């Protein structure tokens, strides 16, 4: 996989091939999106991976 | 010079003694030229050439512009050349290797 | 306080490029402004007769062309209006159309623009917005439907207040007419249509020849 | 840029709005700027150099010759102009004279280096050929330099060097009794085993009036104030003065402190006590033998009045600084409360007076004749602020030099005679080393000689011939006092002229010249926003 | 201190400045090269749309700002005009010559040493060239036209029915064949009318052996076929004569006006009877054809076709043997029209095409001409069927011109990359650089190849290079010249073989522009750009 | 690209992916590095960066240089983060690190362009990395003596090499031996706040000095100070943090009294607490007084009565290497001020530097601690030399932990580039081309040397490919000689640790901005 430099709101750069993390710093709008993302982070805070 | 001290009429005069003096100097470094000579005009059209983006293709444009020269002119008893009478003329395409000299 | 006289003398030969920064963009400035000056201000201040052809004229101008029937120019910014205007020739004939959204006429005209357009290939219709135009906001009230008219630098036109000399139901056979009475829509020609295209190119002259 | 793919290219924050100066040019740009800063500070050169007359921001005009003044209020937006400022600044830190030429030679350098880079030289290699003439020159000033006596025995010397130091500024209409005056304040306060002159205990300043031939060194302190009750005698002599820094109050703890009245007699208590507390503070300052009080934080009316009362003399108000010098100089000891006061804390003044002014209804208080007082100060008048102020800093400047004629007592003399003597010595050497930096080492001895040359263009005479007819005098005959001759006087020995100047001064100025220059030569980019 | 009204670049950033637009130029069209290029397609502000695959055309299109890019599209342009295939790489290979040269420059050497080592680099390649890697095309055959046909066909929407699209092109060339004085056989492209017209598939495509119009007939009542066609060709228009503007009529005697206005319409009968007197069947006339005259070719069963185009007719009588008439004054000061100067067709019809009419002259007499009709399924795949059939009429006309071809899949391009990189050594101290880049940036042209194809670039490229110099230091193995790319497979192959060629003329023209691009672009160290 | 009626990331966000991407990452780490390739050797130039307000920052070191420059390319940061992090585990190398990553970048940009894959790049760089610090491990030379002349004759070495890049490189001797007898006076810790660095503007670059003690300004002086004695031969210190003056006892403190005898008791009674504490300083025997809270007027004149020095407000900093040079203690309360908490020092002097007022503590001879005293003719001219002072302090400090030099002027990484491409040879042939993009690489140092020289690059790099090929590990660039020369034996050394740390941060970063393939910038919220 290849890391993804990703700019937030707030100019704090991240630089991951962490499929959570590149979620959390995207400023998804689209709502189905948004429970998809929702989801994985379920996923995440439930096993880690 | 002049924060020195020194007036600008002082320094045009002693400018205008340097200029003879130079030119008494390059006129005995000189040497003479005959127009039958076409190795030294040859030589001359190179090194006019050397300083250009022609440079490369000088083996072809020194003989070509002391032949246009020699073309229009009587090598005996002139003492000026007419550039009017050497007609240049553009033609987009091709590279410069292939430019001529057309006598018509 | 003496001195009067003063020859600033080297001052401004030492400041010449910042006054020249500043000269070339009031420069741009007059000319585009001076560009509508000729339009503005003054025009603000200032049974055959029954049309029967009008119908059949409608019926095959319906028929617009076979290629879709594209729309009408629009213009982004008063330098592009400039830097289209200044080009191509004296016998290209421009009509410019001022307007805002949701003001009564202006859908009417531009469709019938948009069909003069398909039918009059020569002339080079277009439209800008009264924002864009940066006319006096006296235009934005009470001068909004303009149909102007433009020849290769000089005043060809001279048409504001379309509304009150059409209507606002006026249609392409009412429009065409009123231009076209004025001496200012060039005569039609019988033009056909081929299949597609057939002149890709005429640049090279080797065509033919028989030498033996 | 913008990508060769396309793609938005940002990389510096707001680099549309931001330059950038690349390489020689850059160098070329500062080379430029430093020079026109130089050739505006070399017209105030010299005994007949001319003064400028800058204003600030508020339009408060002053009219001034030091150049390190005319610096720091020079509103300047180049960086190479804010470092001229600074180098300035620093000679008067450490020196306090020479502030004008650190800036003419650094032009001049400067302005050398210009013509060395355009023949393909690096300037890394400029500054270091410029730092081994200046070692060069350095060494040939600690060669040439010649010492006086700084004793109190004798003060010829100092008051020559002093003069010397005067003679390009405005004062120079009283310049031997400007010169005497300083010389007289700087030995009279200096810790004679070669330690600090410290400039603390030397109270500069003026009064408008006058003449400017009035100004005088007191041997004591003047105070702003006047005696507090208007009805006390003006003049007090032999004084026993009684220094104090406790307002003559009632006193007051400095805790939050809440005193409760329960009755009549707790009462008519605090009344009694407050008149006891008046009456013991002031019978406890006259017990002592004292003649005259001085307080710090001032005083009421009952207390006023009883000193009046008991022919006690009193001033108020007087500043900290100003409560010190008068201990200094009286001989008496700062006492905190009215119970430590003993009479052997009391300090001594044979004359306490009040000075009027003319029309102006000012009064001021002098102290003067003590014993054996450490602290002096120079009162300066005349016609306008601005030529007091242009002799404040006239008397700074002698002041300076002389410390630094206490510090060290070496001195070459002026007149051009210095830097000629180094640039021809500069010059000896670079004949011998390899012909690399031997451009450098001329072009800074060509810059050493700029001094004598702006010192006869200031003077009217013609530069070129005046300085290549002394260095060839100087050359023929081994005399390095040979100067420029600014005041026409019929001669060129600075030594019999007794034209006199500091080698800490010359040695100063050189080094820090030849370290901006460097630091100047060594700086390619800049990024303004 | 310049005081100039304008922004000055001087030193490292003008060069950078000038490669960066060079590499945008290139990367613009870096992805249309080589059968796995995919086309464009650019859309104006007013609404067109223009898919295409050349570069010459997608450089023309688009709206350049900076000098040298400006130099490469001319170039562009420059080699389109006088080869007329190889657009794209002459490009790419300037843009990574110009590269490659900052990037020796940046170096501290000199940019003349750099330009001398291109200048000798560029002659060697060219001379290498002409001496080991072209093949002579007379023992191939027609083999040789189909092969390059279908090569420069490659890559354009009409590569997959380049079985088809190649005998035509061919057959269409062969046509217009003819020979001129010194014996040489000379092969007029441009004279092959492409008409296009959306519809039936691909394969529909027509070739005609004869000539196609773009033109009906001018009136309905005139036959639209006639078999024994005598074609009369005109330069003037048959109106009503007019008188002309240095004469004027005046009547004093009423008598006269209907006189005069008879002959003025009287004048012009006589010349169409003078015509058509002869036998002429089908007339073809520059100017127009008013009603009357209309009437009088309709009545004689004629055919009268109006406004045709200068260059049509022209061809039309050249192939026909018909003679073109400005007027019909003989040297005896009079009006006649023989029957010498009548063009012959075997047939001269009016076909539908899609909605459409168009005039075919089918098989002219005393010369064969051409003309092919393009079926595609709209107007832009029209076109760009077009743009393809002029690349591969092109390529087709130098190959048969200069019998000359080389293996294409940049198999050239290795050979010559290692046979400079070996020589480099040989010649000067810091020539050797220049020319040993000159080598390298040849191999753009492979690289861009495999990675169009999505396959591994370097271990292609490595194994072409490992191929030639195995070949060029072996003199048993010489067969490995022809060792290009299989971009199928994504595996080296012999090109030759493969009918994989294209015209010497190509890469020798492409080369020498390229090189002298790079060397005008790399003269250039300092910009001023004085303000408008 | 359709509308697609709610989209699905932020509007206005921006994206970037696939080699152009990468491609423009190289470009904008090669756009930072040129801002700092002058900077690097002997013949390197000074930097001058202006910030909004107008201050100018003059400098040479390349963290300096990043650091004012306000990069905003998330690629093109990694390159300042990397100088700082050599910056702040070694102190020297901040342009190093920056020029081997961008040529790394730049080397490796051909190969990208052709669509390698990039892991196949990292995992090239790594192993190159790995075998070249195994490398300098290997050929470091140290010498197992452990004698004191010669370590300290390293150490100034060292010092000379790490110094003659600055403004100061003329009097690099000199700074040099005042920094390595300051750092060899360090106890364990080698702590950069127990060197003091004081800036007094005036005065030329030879009269700095290095004070075996600690010297700090005068602190705003009350009334009657001038009155007390400034030199002392044998005075005791007594370091205070200790409020001497006239106060409430508390804050919250309140005072109640009914009775005028109780009021007159409450003041003599604050006068008293006062008089004891300065009766409780004056019988410890003590003449010099130093306090981090202020002192008061009353203070100072009772010190000047008793013939003492007193200074209030002194700052921490310098309060705590006055305590490790003299040898006492801080007491926050002057109750039990027994000789083992007075501070004692062989002289202590008030003299006059650059017309400012600095107080001396010399002739400690158990001293931990130094006070440099820079002179300058400018504010940033006395920046950049304490920033040079501090660039060789912590070269310094890391030769002191282990002596471990190679020789410096691209010998080391000429040295490198030949071992690794000899380690190239002999691999199947797809790293093969990546390590010798990484040899060839590691010879910008030496290029950039002779650039900024003014030299011919091309020529000094022939000739030290020859050498360092027939052997010969530590032939360098001569600056002066304008040709080559054995660098160890011209002492330009330096430690091995700076070259271990700059490669593998370089190599580091160079792996992390290979690995970025897309760049995602959302919307920045709050736009004023
Ligand atoms: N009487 C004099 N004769 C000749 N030269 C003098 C005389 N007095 C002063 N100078 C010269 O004038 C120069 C300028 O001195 P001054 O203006 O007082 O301070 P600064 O050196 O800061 O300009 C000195 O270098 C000194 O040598
Ligand atoms: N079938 C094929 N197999 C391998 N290579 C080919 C094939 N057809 C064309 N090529 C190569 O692809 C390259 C690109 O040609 P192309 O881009 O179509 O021409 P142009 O540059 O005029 O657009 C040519 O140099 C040719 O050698
Ligand atoms: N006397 C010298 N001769 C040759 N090279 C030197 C000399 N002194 C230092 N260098 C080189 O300068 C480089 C360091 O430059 P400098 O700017 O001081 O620090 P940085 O490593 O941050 O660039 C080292 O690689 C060293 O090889
Ligand atoms: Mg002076
Ligand atoms: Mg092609
Ligand atoms: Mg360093």
């Amino acid at each position: 996989g290849m890391n993804k430099m990703v700019i937030n709101h707030l100019e704090k750069l991240f630089v991951t091939n962490d499929a959570a993390t590149i979620l959390r710093e995207l400023e998804v709008q689209h709502p189905a999106a948004k429970m998809i993302v929702m989801a994985s982070h379920m996923q995440e805070q439930e096993v880690g991976d | 010079l002049l924060q020195k001290g020194i007036h600008p009429t002082i320094i045009s005069e002693s400018f205008q003694k340097a200029l003879e003096k130079g030119i008494e100097i390059l006129t005995d470094m000189s040497r003479p030229v005959e127009l039958s000579d076409r190795e030294t005009l040859l030589n001359s059209a190179t090194t006019s050439l050397n300083s250009k983006v022609v440079s490369q293709y000088s083996s072809l444009l020194s003989p070509m512009s002391v032949n246009a020269v020699m073309k229009v002119i009587d090598p005996a008893t002139a003492t000026s050349v007419d550039l009017r009478d050497i007609k240049i003329v553009k033609k987009l395409g091709g590279t410069i290797d292939d430019c001529e000299l057309v006598e018509g | 306080l003496a001195g009067e006289g003063i020859s600033v003398n080297t001052g401004p030969k030492g400041v010449i490029n910042d006054w020249r920064r500043f000269k070339q963009l009031e420069t741009e400035q007059r000319e585009e402004q001076c560009r509508e000056m000729e339009r503005l201000i003054k025009k603000l201040s200032m049974f055959l007769q029954q049309y029967r052809k009008q119908r059949m004229e409608e019926m095959r101008q319906q028929l617009h062309k076979g290629p879709q029937f594209k729309q009408v120019f629009e213009i982004s910014s008063g330098e592009g209006f400039l830097d289209m205007i200044d080009k191509e020739q004296k016998s290209i004939v421009i009509m410019v159309h001022i307007y805002e959204d949701g003001i009564p006429g202006t859908e009417a005209m531009n469709g019938c623009m948009i069909c003069l357009a398909a039918e009059y290939p020569a002339v080079k219709f277009c439209k800008v917005k009264s924002s864009v135009i940066g006319a006096s906001s006296q235009f934005t009230r009470n001068a909004l439907p303009a149909l102007l008219i433009y020849k290769g630098g000089e005043l060809i036109g001279n048409f504001v207040r379309v509304t009150d000399q059409l209507g606002d139901d006026f249609f392409a056979v009412d429009l065409e007419a009123f231009l076209q009475e004025f001496g200012l829509l060039p005569e039609k020609e019988v033009l056909v249509l081929t299949s597609v295209r057939n002149s890709a190119t005429c640049h090279s002259e080797d065509s033919d020849l028989e030498i033996d | 840029a913008f990508d060769e793919y396309g793609r938005p290219f940002l990389i510096i924050k707001d680099q549309d709005r931001k330059s950038r100066l690349m390489g020689l040019e850059a160098l070329k740009s500062h080379i430029m700027a430093a020079k026109a800063v130089a050739n505006t500070m070399r017209t105030s050169l010299g005994p007949n150099g001319l003064d400028k007359m800058m204003v600030d921001k508020d339009g408060d005009v002053t009219v001034t010759n030091d150049g390190a003044t005319i610096l720091s209020m020079m509103d300047v937006d180049h960086q190479i102009a804010k470092l001229m400022v600074e180098l300035s600044k620093s000679q008067d830190d450490e020196i306090g004279d020479g502030t004008t030429g650190v800036v003419v030679l650094a032009g001049a350098l400067l302005e050398e280096a210009e013509q060395l880079l355009d023949r393909g030289i690096h300037p890394i290699r400029i500054a270091d050929g410029y730092e081994q003439a200046a070692r060069v020159a350095i060494e040939h000033l600690d060669k040439i330099s010649d010492s006086v006596l700084v004793d109190i025995k004798d003060t010829e010397p100092l008051i020559q060097t002093a003069k010397t130091t005067l003679g390009s500024k405005v004062v120079n209409s009283c310049h031997r009794q400007m010169a005497e005056i300083a010389v007289n304040a700087v030995l009279t306060v200096a810790d004679m085993e070669r330690r600090d002159v410290d400039f603390e205990l030397i109270k500069v300043e003026g009064k408008v009036g006058g003449r400017l031939e009035d100004t005088k060194l007191i041997k004591g302190v003047i105070v702003d104030k006047d005696f507090s009750h208007p009805q006390m005698p003006k003049k007090v002599e032999d004084a026993k003065i009684a220094i104090l820094t406790c307002p003559f109050e009632p006193p007051k703890p400095k805790t939050k402190h809440k005193l409760d009245v329960t009755s009549v007699e707790d009462y008519k208590a605090l009344q009694k006590y407050e008149k006891e507390k008046f009456e013991e503070m002031i019978q406890q300052i006259k017990e002592t033998g004292a003649n005259l009080a001085i307080c710090q934080w001032g005083f009421d009316d009952e207390a006023n009045h009883l000193l009046l009362q008991n022919n006690l003399p009193a001033v108020r108000w007087v500043g900290g600084p100003e409560i010190e010098l008068i201990a200094i100089a009286t001989g008496g000891r700062i006492v905190p409360r009215f119970s430590e006061l003993t009479a052997e804390k009391l300090g001594f003044a044979g004359l306490v007076q009040e000075i009027s002014f003319g029309t102006t209804k000012d009064k001021m208080l002098v102290i003067e004749q003590c014993k054996n007082s450490r602290a002096v100060t120079i009162f300066i008048r005349g016609g306008n602020k601005m030529i007091i102020e242009e002799a404040k800093r006239s008397l700074h400047d002698a002041l300076c030099v002389i410390r630094n004629l206490i510090r060290d007592n070496r001195v070459v003399y002026g007149g051009g005679a210095a830097e000629i003597s180094c640039a021809l010595a500069v010059s000896q050497e670079a004949d011998k080393c390899p012909t690399l930096e031997q451009y450098a080492m001329r072009a800074f001895a060509d810059a050493l000689e700029v001094i004598p040359m702006a010192l006869s263009e200031n003077s009217g005479m013609n530069p070129i011939q005046t300085m290549t007819e002394v260095r060839a005098r100087q050359v023929k005959e081994m005399n390095p006092a040979l100067g420029i001759d600014c005041l026409h006087k019929g001669t060129n020995d600075m030594k019999q002229q007794h034209v006199i100047e500091t080698l800490i001064g010359k040695k100063q100025q050189i080094s820090l010249a030849t370290q901006m220059v460097r630091m100047i030569l060594k700086i390619d980019d800049i990024r303004k926003p | 201190p310049l005081s100039v009204f304008g922004d000055r670049s001087t030193g490292e950033t003008i060069r950078s400045q000038n490669v960066m637009a060079a590499a945008s130029i290139a990367n613009i069209v870096k992805s249309s090269l080589g059968p796995v290029g995919l086309d464009k397609m650019l859309v104006d502000d007013i609404g067109d749309v223009t898919i295409t695959n050349d570069g010459a055309t997608i450089l023309k299109l688009l709206e350049v700002e900076h000098p040298a890019a400006k130099v490469l599209c001319e170039l562009a342009d420059l080699q389109d005009k006088e080869v007329g295939d190889g657009t794209t790489s002459v490009v790419i290979i300037a843009a990574e010559l110009l590269k490659n040269a900052d990037e020796l420059v940046k170096q501290k050497i000199h940019p003349t040493s750099v330009i001398s080592g291109y200048r000798l680099a560029c002659k060697e390649a060219v001379r290498y060239i002409n001496e080991n890697l072209i093949v002579n095309t007379d023992e191939l055959g027609r083999d040789c036209l189909i092969n390059a046909a279908k090569t420069s066909m490659s890559s354009k929407i009409i590569g997959i029915n380049g079985d088809f699209f190649a005998n035509m092109v061919v057959d269409a060339v062969l046509a217009i064949k003819y020979t001129d004085i010194r014996g040489q056989p000379r092969y007029p492209v441009n004279s092959v009318n492409i008409l296009k017209a959306h519809g039936r598939s691909q394969m529909e495509s027509m070739l005609i052996s004869g000539y196609a119009l773009n033109c009906v007939v001018g009136s309905q009542g005139m036959p639209k076929r006639i078999v024994n066609a005598k074609i009369a060709c005109l330069d003037f228009s048959l109106q009503k004569t007019k008188m002309k503007l240095g004469v004027q009529v005046v009547i004093t005697d009423p008598e006269k006006l209907d006189q005069i206005r008879q002959r003025e319409s009287d004048i012009t009968k006589e010349r169409i009877q003078k015509i058509l007197a002869t036998g002429a069947n089908v007339i073809l006339t520059t100017g127009g054809i008013d009603d009357m005259c209309l009437k009088y070719f309709v009545e004689a069963g004629a055919m009268a076709v109006r406004r045709v185009l200068k260059r049509d007719l022209k061809r039309i009588a050249k192939a026909s043997g018909a003679t073109i008439l400005s007027t019909l004054a003989n040297l005896e000061g009079e009006e006649t029209f023989e029957a010498a100067m009548l063009g012959q067709a075997e047939e001269v019809v009016q076909e539908r095409i899609c909605d459409d009419e168009l005039i075919l002259i089918k098989n002219t007499k005393a010369r064969t001409s051409a003309s092919i009709i393009l079926r595609g399924a709209n107007d832009f795949m029209c076109d760009e069927m077009e743009r393809s059939l002029h690349d591969a009429l092109c390529v087709v006309k130098r190959v048969l011109e200069s019998k000359s071809v080389v293996p294409g899949g940049g198999a050239v391009e290795a050979a010559l990359s290692i046979y400079l990189e070996n020589y480099a050594t040989s010649m000067g101290s810091r020539e050797q650089l220049a020319i040993a880049e000159f080598a390298r940036s040849l191999l753009v042209i492979p690289n861009t190849l495999a990675v169009n194809a999505a396959q591994d670039s370097t271990d292609l490229v490595a194994k072409l290079r490992a191929f030639h110099n195995e070949a060029q230091v072996n003199p048993e193995r010489k067969n490995l010249k022809w060792i290009g790319l299989d971009l199928s497979n994504g595996k080296p192959r012999d090109n030759k073989q493969a009918g994989v060629f294209e015209p010497t003329i190509v890469k020798v023209k492409s080369l020498k522009f390229a090189t002298e691009a790079a060397i005008t672009i790399l003269r250039i160290d300092d910009l001023i750009k004085l303000h408008p | 690209m359709m509308p697609t009626p709610v989209i699905l990331l932020k509007e206005g966000t921006d994206s970037s992916q696939g080699i152009p991407q990468l491609v423009s990452n190289i470009s904008a780490c090669q756009v930072i590095a040129e801002a700092v390739r002058t900077t690097l050797g002997p013949r390197g130039m000074d930097k001058l960066i202006v910030d909004g307000r107008g201050k100018a920052t003059i400098s040479n070191d390349g963290a300096t240089i990043l650091k004012l420059l306000d990069v905003v390319h998330p690629a093109a940061k990694t390159l300042v983060d990397i100088a700082k992090s050599q910056d702040a585990e070694v102190g020297d190398g901040t342009t190093s690190v920056t020029l081997l990553a961008a040529e790394f970048l730049k080397q490796v940009k051909p190969y990208v362009e052709e669509g390698l894959h990039p892991q196949i790049i990292i995992r090239a760089f790594r192993t190159a990395t790995q075998l070249a610090v195994n490398k300098i491990k290997e050929i470091a030379v140290t010498v197992k003596k452990a004698d004191k002349v010669e370590q300290r004759k390293l150490l100034e070495k060292c010092a000379m090499t790490a110094l003659s890049s600055k403004l100061i490189s003329q009097q690099k001797a000199f700074f040099a031996k005042m920094v390595v007898d300051a750092v060899m006076m360090l106890d364990d810790l080698l702590q950069l706040k127990m060197i003091g660095i004081k800036k007094v503007q005036g005065g030329a670059l030879e009269d700095s000095q290095l004070v075996a003690g600690v010297a700090f300004k005068k602190t705003f002086s009350y009334a009657g100070f001038e009155m007390q004695p400034k030199k002392y031969h044998n005075p005791k210190i007594a370091l205070l943090n200790v409020e001497l003056e006239l106060k409430a006892e508390k804050d919250n403190a309140e005072i109640r009294v009914h009775t005028v005898e109780d009021y007159q008791a409450i003041v003599d009674a604050e006068w008293n607490i006062l008089y004891d504490k300065l009766e409780k300083i004056h019988h410890s025997g003590a003449k010099v007084v130093l306090s981090k809270l202020p002192i008061g007027d009353v203070a100072t004149q009772y010190f000047a009565d008793r013939d003492m020095f007193c200074a209030g407000r002194v700052p921490e900093e310098d309060l705590k290497r006055t305590m490790m040079a003299c040898g006492g203690s801080i007491q926050t309360s002057v109750n039990a001020l027994s000789a083992d908490v007075l501070g004692r020092c062989q002289v202590f002097e008030e003299t006059q530097i650059g017309g400012e007022r600095y107080n001396f503590f010399t002739g400690c001879p158990k001293a931990k601690t130094c006070t440099f005293i820079l002179r300058g003719g400018a504010e940033q001219f006395m920046e950049e030399t304490e920033r040079s002072l501090h660039d060789a302090i912590m070269i310094v400090r890391r030769a002191i932990k282990n002596d471990s030099v190679v020789a410096g002027g691209g010998a080391i990484e000429m040295e490198l580039s030949k071992y690794l491409r000899d380690y190239s040879r002999t691999i199947p042939g797809k790293q093969q081309l990546l390590i010798g993009a990484y040899a060839k690489a590691l010879e910008i140092i030496p290029r950039q040397l002779c650039d900024n020289a003014g030299f011919d690059a091309t020529n000094i790099l022939n000739k030290l490919r020859a050498r360092h090929a027939q052997g010969g590990t530590w032939y360098g660039v001569d600056i002066n000689n304008e040709d080559i020369a054995d660098n160890f034996e011209a002492f330009v050394w330096e430690p091995a640790m700076v070259r271990i740390n700059a490669l593998t941060a370089a190599s580091e970063a160079a792996c992390l901005i290979v690995s970025v393939d897309e760049t995602i910038k959302n919307p920045r919220s709050t736009v004023d």
